Formats: C-alpha cells, sequence, structure tokens
C-alpha cells in the first residue's frame, strides 16, 4: 500500500519444539 | 498475551495456547437446561436438556456457541478474552454468513484483540508438515475428504459424508443389544463408546472377516463391564466401523470414505492426483481404529491407476491434528500478519474476515 | 512486459504495464465473426459490467491480443479486469479460458473500482465507477472492497445517449446513434443548478452550439447539453426509480460503519468515462455536502485521465515489486484448476 515463503515455514517446522502441556479430559 | 487456539467440533471442544504440542481442554460441545457447558452438563444431564450448537460440523445455535466459548474462555482456559489473539477453526465450505458471525462474535462480544479462522482439514495437513495432500477428516458428526493445494482447499473437489463416530457408537449399541446385552441408559452409551474406542477395528477384507469370525473364536475379545460383568465381543468389533464403507450398514446411500476420497482426487485437475494419491492424511478421533490404515491403503490401491504410488499418512496424535496444526500456524512468523485485528474489524467490520480467511 | 485489460460493457481498453495510458480502446462487440471498430447480428458479450457471452468474450480477447495489441499471449502476464460482485463461477471461467485458450504463463484478475482508487494513490477511499453499461459505487478499506456496502445502479452512457436521441426527437430531429454519442460527449456538461439553467437558457448567449453532421447538416443543441447528464442525478427524466448517483454515494457511506466514514467522504474518487462531463465534480460536492453532517470534510477526486483510470490503476498494479508474488501462474493453475483464482483474487 505504501507503494501505490510462508509454506516453507509450515514445511520445515519442528514440532518437538512445541511445549508439552497437560490435557484435561473426562 | 500467548495466543489461543480454539477448535470447535460437532462432540468436543479442543481449547489450549498456539505453541503448545496439545490442547489444555477437551470437553463435550453441549449446552444443558433444566445453563451449564460441557463436562458440568453431561454429569447433570438428568435436571437438564441437552442441546449441541454445531451439527455435523456447522455451527447452527449461536445462542448455545457463544456460552460454549464463554466456558472455554473463562471456566477451562481461564483468560481475559480481550489480552488474547484467537485463532478458531471451521468446517470446509463454512457457509459467509457463519464466518462473518463467528467474527462480529468473538469482537463484539468477546473483545479480541485479533482473529483468525482456518479451515480444520488444512490444519491437519499443517500438522502432519505438509501444504498439498488430501484429508481425510472424520469426527463426531461428520467426515470430510478435503484436497489442499500450498494450504488452499480445492471447494469443487471437497466432499462431505454426515456419518461419524456418533453414528457409529449408535450403530455399535444396536448391534451389541442384538446379541442380547443391554445399553439404554445414557450412562450405558458411555460403556458403548468406550467398547468402540477399545475394541473395535476396521477389518481388511470384511467377508473374509465375517467368515473367520463365523468359524473360529479367534476374531473375539472380552470386556469387562463396570459391574464385572466379562461380556464377549465378536465380529460387532469390525462390523461397527465397517459403516464407514459401507454407510449402506445405517441405511445411508451415500458411498464409503474409500470411493468418496478417489471421487474427490477425481475432481482435481490431473497434474495434482499424483502428489494427492501420495500424501493421504488422516485425521480426527474417528480414523483411530487400528487397521483403517491399511484398509484404506487396499482399497484405494484397488480404485487408483495400477502405477500410482499411494501412501496413506496416520499420525498418532490425529485425534487432535486439528488443534495442533492450528497451534502450530498461530505460532509462525509468517502468520503475524495474518490476524484480522480490532482496529480491522472497527473500520471494515464481519466482512472483513473473508479479506484474510 | 505484464499485460493490462480493461473489458467494459462498451469499451476495451488494453495495453502494457507500465505504460500511462492504454493503447487499444475499441467497441466490446461481437457480430455474426466480426469485432470492434469491423462489426450481421450485433452483440455485447458484456452487459451491465458482466460477462454473459464467453464464445464473444474470447473472440474480443482474441481481437485484443492479436489484431489489436500485436502480442503473443504465451509471453505476457495478463491482468485482467472485473465488476464488483462479479460471481465466482465468472471469474473461474475468465481464468480457465486465459490458461487454456491462451496459454499466458500468468494472470490475475482485479476488481474495477479498487484499481481506480489506486489509480489515485489511495487504498481507503470510495469510487464512483460509471462507464457505458453500469454505474457502481464501492467504498474500499485498504484495498478491500466492502461487499454489504457496493451500490450498482443499470443507469449509465448508454443510456444517456438513448436519452440524448429522445429530447432531440422532442424538438423535430430524426434519429445515427453513433452520431449521438458523439454529440453526447463533446457538448454535454453538467448544470450546477439544474432549474436555474433551465430557467435562464433562453438568455444565455453561450449555452447553443452548432453540430456538423456527416453529410454536413448544421443542426442546433441547447439546453438538451445539461438535461441529458442531468439524468445521473434525475433517474425519474428516463422513468427509472432509483435515486441519483448523489444519494447513491451517501447511502453506500452509510452502510459502512462510522470509523470509517470520514475517510470515505474525503477519498471520493470518481472514475469512468459517464463522469467526463465538465461540471460533475462541483455538482457531486454540492450533493453530497447537502446530505453529509457538517462536520464533514468532504472531497471529490476526479483526474482529467479518469477515463481510463481503471486501466491506469492496473498499469500501476501490475508494475508494482509487492504485487509479483500475487500473479496465479501457469504451475499453480496446472496443480488447482481454476479455483486457484479465489486464493489469490
Ligand atoms: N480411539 C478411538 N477409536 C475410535 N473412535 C474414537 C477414538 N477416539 C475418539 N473416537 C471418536 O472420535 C469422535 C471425536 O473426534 P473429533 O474430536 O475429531 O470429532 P469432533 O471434531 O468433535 O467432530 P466433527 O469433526 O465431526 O465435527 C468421537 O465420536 C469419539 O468416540
Ligand atoms: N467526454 C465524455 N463525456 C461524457 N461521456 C463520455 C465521454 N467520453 C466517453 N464517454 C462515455 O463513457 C462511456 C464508456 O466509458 P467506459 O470505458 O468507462 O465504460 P465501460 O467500461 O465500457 O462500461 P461499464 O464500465 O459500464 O461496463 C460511453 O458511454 C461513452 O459515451
Ligand atoms: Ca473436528
Ligand atoms: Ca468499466
Amino acid at each position: 500500500m505504501a507503494e501505490i515463503p510462508d509454506m516453507a515455514e509450515i514445511e520445515k517446522f519442528d514440532k518437538s519444539k512445541l511445549k508439552k502441556t497437560e490435557t484435561q479430559e473426562k | 498475551t500467548t495466543a489461543l487456539v480454539c477448535d470447535n467440533g460437532s462432540g468436543l471442544v479442543k481449547a489450549g495456547f498456539a505453541g503448545d504440542d496439545a490442547p489444555r481442554a477437551v470437553f463435550p460441545s453441549i449446552v444443558g437446561r433444566p445453563s451449564y457447558v460441557g463436562d458440568e452438563a453431561q454429569s447433570k444431564r438428568g435436571i437438564l436438556t441437552l442441546k449441541y450448537p454445531i451439527e455435523h460440523g456447522i455451527i447452527t445455535n449461536w445462542d448455545d456457541m457463544e456460552k460454549i466459548w464463554h466456558h472455554t474462555f473463562y471456566n477451562e482456559l481461564r483468560v481475559a478474552p480481550e489480552e488474547h489473539p484467537t485463532l478458531l477453526t471451521e468446517a470446509p465450505l463454512n457457509p459467509k454468513a457463519n464466518r462473518e458471525k463467528m467474527t462480529q462474535i468473538m469482537f463484539e462480544t468477546f473483545n479480541v484483540p485479533a482473529m483468525y479462522v482456518a479451515i480444520q482439514a488444512v490444519l491437519s495437513l499443517y500438522a502432519s508438515g505438509r501444504t498439498t495432500g488430501i484429508v481425510l477428516d472424520s469426527g463426531d458428526g461428520v467426515t470430510h475428504n478435503v484436497p489442499i493445494y500450498e494450504g488452499y482447499a480445492l471447494p469443487h473437489a471437497i466432499m462431505r459424508l454426515d456419518l461419524a463416530g456418533r453414528d457409529l457408537t449408535d450403530y455399535l449399541m444396536k448391534i451389541l443389544t442384538e446379541r442380547g446385552y443391554s445399553f439404554v441408559t445414557t450412562a450405558e452409551r458411555e460403556i458403548v463408546r468406550d467398547i468402540k474406542e477399545k475394541l473395535c477395528y476396521v477389518a481388511l477384507d470384511f467377508e473374509n472377516e465375517m467368515a473367520t469370525a463365523a468359524s473360529s473364536s479367534s476374531l473375539e475379545k472380552s470386556y469387562e463391564l463396570p459391574d464385572g460383568q466379562v461380556i464377549t465381543i465378536g465380529n460387532e468389533r469390525f462390523r461397527c466401523p465397517e459403516t464407514l464403507f459401507q454407510p449402506s450398514f445405517i441405511g445411508m446411500e451415500s458411498a464409503g470414505i474409500h470411493e468418496t476420497t478417489y471421487n474427490s482426487i477425481m475432481k482435481c485437475d490431473i497434474d495434482i492426483r499424483k502428489d494427492l494419491y501420495a500424501n493421504n492424511v488422516m485425521s480426527g478421533g474417528t480414523t483411530m481404529y487400528p487397521g483403517i490404515a491399511d484398509r484404506m491403503q487396499k482399497e484405494i490401491t484397488a480404485l487408483a491407476p495400477s502405477t500410482m504410488k499411494i501412501k496413506i499418512i496416520a499420525p498418532p496424535e490425529r485425534k487432535y491434528s486439528v488443534w495442533i496444526g492450528g497451534s502450530i500456524l498461530a505460532s509462525l512468523s509468517t502468520f503475524q500478519q495474518m490476524w484480522i485485528t480490532k482496529q480491522e474489524y472497527d473500520e471494515a467490520g464481519p466482512s472483513i474476515v473473508h479479506r484474510k480467511c
């Protein structure tokens, strides 16, 4: 507007870096 | 400050924080009135009338849906909505008015600073590390085949089947009752769901499996009821999820999930079919049956050209794949421009959701 | 080099991205085949801004690429334009034809009013776009046309030409349409105060104009000069029950959220051939101001070249570095098919 990659980040994402967390479910 | 991820399904809400590897809270998508939400409604279902605000993946009761979202933010996650960008999920082919209504409620009722709506199957694909492939998403209320090219769900090829986990539970109830057992009270329905999730499986060849169950006890499993009675489950183990492949079992005239998968691929351009066949990702609670990946491999192989490389991907965490994909997406640096902000909403209104989602 | 093709109900405007004007302008007509000037059954493949005859549209695009621009389509990324609220299926068909019939390496479809806004150097404002077949009011927020506030009025240049024919006939003339269209474009203007202009027209020494017909007859036009485009402000002149373009502008603004209205009022952009009448900007300034709150700052932007603003906006957009990612490539089309247009457009 002043003048007037997205997919690669998904494909290379490292899921091991997601935080462990406790899931509450009955 | 952390972004929230809320994955609203027909049977279960999955909710948590972006960047986590799993939802903090999972609870039934139910509202009860003589209001109560989720777990506290199913534990009081005697004094209460129960309602499901999402049917077949689609929000149909907006009053009750706000109660669910209220319960999610305050009771379950214990956050003030105005402090957290919130990512929501939606079904493939969700009507435009629904996406606008969802946006209006988030900004005007809960005052979130930013929001985004993502297609559930696309999130599942993302969770498997892919941006192209075809997702089989099967939950409690609906099953979809969703072919996706670089994050874009191909709308002319999306297939919908209104048969999923709730139907399978109902069917198992029916055939177990036929075998002489009794499962009628709501507490007894929970038993049948437990049996379904623990003892059922998808046969590789149904008719041969029926023949094998008939000539020997080799396919039989025992299940201990709450009172201590031990019961035997035989061909019901695989007859129940066979319904996915043969919807005629419950009187539905649709093709089964192998054929809708094939039909979906054939509604895509020839150039992408090779990539779809090699990237069949299974998502949702009802894809958890032992044997289902291998059965799908067999059936798709029978339908596809003989030279086609076919691969079924069935992640162990696929009960929560949608949520995990949302958690990933909302964590990406390239995604932060994608949020719809309250400032934008103030200017453009609910239709701003079509600019980014 | 990118091509820019702006297809209208009456005229095709086509050229090269980076140029300040379209190289080719010709009638959007097919006769049965004959295209444009050389055109039998006559047909307009675009009606009120919408493509309705696809075989004829392909004849138009063929004529545009080869006969007018003298290019090979497969060598050029091509930017096309579409009307506000163009049905999804139509945008897919345009995409399918460009890739499968003309084999372009890349394409994009942009909303006409949005391009006009860009041509005036803005990304937020409200556009009045009035051509040969349709008039739109399009409020826009950061390049996004606000779908619930868009107004469409099927009153434009062709109707004004027809009306000029009718009122000239009232005084004894006989009609020949192409001649009247020429008279319209050369001699007509918008009166600042219509009733006052009517009452005083007999004593004006300036208002009568002579027009030399092709065979050589000299005929005179008086108050028809400003009565013809008055129709834009008073659609009842042609038996139409719509409010005039000042009111549809106001109504469109009033369908937008209050937070954006100041910016809409201060960024009223006029676009299209039927906004070319002398006096129309000042008449609009008067009429919109009368409707708006007194505290509101009102600005009408009416560039001299606004006959080609849509095309110019396209030329600009297609030249931007931030836009190059937005092109739909042949490879993407090959994988996803025509629905890929909804991912990028
Ligand atoms: N191990 C399992 N085996 C078989 N079925 C299971 C298993 N675990 C969960 N399910 C079924 O999965 C369903 C819930 O899955 P999920 O959370 O994906 O659905 P949802 O998102 O609530 O519904 P939908 O996607 O249909 O709107 C329930 O019917 C449940 O019984
Ligand atoms: N100087 C002028 N004064 C008045 N009208 C003019 C002038 N020049 C051109 N026009 C009219 O503008 C119209 C064509 O403009 P334009 O190219 O913007 O329309 P279009 O794109 O073909 O149609 P639409 O936008 O309605 O689909 C014709 O009716 C023509 O007579
Ligand atoms: Ca779901
Ligand atoms: Ca036009």
